[PDB]
């Protein structure tokens, strides 16, 4: 089992933090859901091959211009996300976040994962949205988004029912693999 | 960690630390606030315990063990004793108000009413000048340790087999070097996240409110400080590549 070293990156309202909490109990906490991610290794086999793909979080660094590239050494897989309940974290990745991880992190694969991909069909979303004349991000657009900002691939989660989750660290570990 | 401080925090939350009867004595929204408190406060137990690997399995077993030339085991691990000292204070404290909070017969039922003060104090005065020194001259030479831990672990086979062996066990798993040295960096923006968590659920008494709210403006100060007091250390580049930064 080699290891291998994933970042996950996107604006506060993109629900990475608690991507990765779900992924890392394979499940959605009952009780209580936690306001920070420490780190954590996952044992995962993707095509046969075993690997130890160490997890982090850029959460509360967004505000540190200095202290957020200290996250990026080494990196060998970025998964950089938006919320599709919010176009507004989709219209940030191509500006901000997608030229600091290409100088960060050259020629790292970029996953660009859409989560929160159970709201796209809900009621009080779509409705709040229109308040700012604004609606879910539809899949095209995020395809779209990816195409253009040179990712590995687009990918779409929900932390809530973790439809897909799996998918996206599977998918994540085969890019860190690849030459 | 202590086997007394694991055991109070092994629970996933405050609401399955407490016996059920207890937990039924209260409101939701006490419910809600002190489980964010105790997120805090067992997430930075687990905080000096990474700052205890790196000090006593790490930095101890290295100078017991091998044969460096002077300055690198200092350059691996830079400050940590002053960390150590500047967080295992601040947990005490944290596990003080607990304590006391304590009901007579229990070593487990407790509310925390009044954090706001031990946050202010804690980011305030001399106490945050030192973390605002440290984390400064920490984050500053964060480059350059993650680089002589790569050179060492790629050419040295006495230290390629020393950490080889220490990090074997499960427990150290989360926990190599460069981990523990990441782990370090991120733990100070962990804070605002949490305060600000523990203050939406502490609107019931306007004292604590306004504590807290202070509280949240002294940690983004101090952390505004330290992002502005960074700037990498690179062994070997030049004063020339210095001043024209
Ligand atoms: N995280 C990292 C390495 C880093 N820092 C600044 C630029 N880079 C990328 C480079 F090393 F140049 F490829």
């Amino acid at each position: 089992a080699i290891r291998k070293k994933l970042v996950i990156v996107g604006d506060g309202a993109c629900g990475k933090t608690c991507l990765l909490i779900v992924f890392s109990k394979d499940q959605f906490p009952e009780v209580y859901v936690p306001t920070v991610f420490e780190n954590y290794v996952a044992d995962i086999e993707v095509d046969g091959k075993q690997v130890e793909l160490a997890l982090w979080d850029t959460a509360g660094q967004e505000d540190y211009d200095r202290l957020r590239p200290l996250s990026y050494p080494d990196t060998d897989v970025i998964l950089m996300c938006f919320s599709i309940d919010s176009p507004d974290s989709l219209e940030n990745i191509p500006e901000k976040w997608t030229p600091e991880v290409k100088h960060f992190c050259p020629n790292v694969p970029i996953i660009l994962v859409g989560n929160k991909k159970d709201l796209r069909n809900d009621e009080h979303t779509r409705r709040e949205l229109a308040k700012m004349k604004q609606e879910p991000v539809k899949p095209e657009e995020g395809r779209d988004m990816a195409n253009r900002i040179g990712a590995f691939g687009y990918m779409e989660c929900s932390a809530k029912t973790k439809d897909g989750v799996r998918e996206v660290f599977e998918m994540a570990t085969r890019a860190a693999l690849q030459a | 960690s202590m086997e007394m401080d694991e055991k109070d925090f092994a629970a996933d939350s405050w609401s399955l630390a407490v016996d059920s009867s207890f937990l039924q004595q209260h409101k939701k929204e006490v419910m809600k606030q002190q489980d964010v408190i105790y997120e805090l406060i067992q997430t930075e137990l687990h905080h000096v315990r990474t700052l205890k690997i790196m000090t006593r399995l790490f930095r101890t077993g290295m100078l017991e063990e091998l044969h460096l030339e002077p300055g690198v085991v200092q350059g691996l691990f830079p400050c940590v004793d002053e960390l150590s000292d500047i967080h295992t204070r601040f947990l005490s404290q944290l596990l003080e108000r607990r304590r006391q909070a304590l009901c007579p017969g229990s070593t487990r039922n407790f509310v925390i009413h009044r954090l706001g003060d031990l946050l202010i104090s804690q980011f305030s005065g001399p106490s945050a000048e030192q973390m605002c020194k440290t984390y400064s001259e920490f984050c500053s030479r964060h480059s350059k340790a993650l680089k002589l831990y790569k050179e060492l672990y790629a050419r040295d086979k006495r230290f390629q087999q020393f950490i080889r062996k220490v990090t074997r066990p499960a427990v150290l798993k989360r926990h190599g070097v460069q981990e523990c040295i990441l782990l370090v960096t991120q733990r100070i923006t962990k804070y605002p996240l949490l305060i600000s968590r523990i203050l939406q659920h502490s609107h019931g008494i306007e004292e604590e409110r306004q504590d807290l709210t202070t509280a949240l403006g002294l940690v983004k100060e101090l952390l505004s400080n330290v992002d502005e007091g960074i700037y990498q250390l690179e062994k070997g580049a030049r004063l020339q590549e210095i001043y024209n930064r």
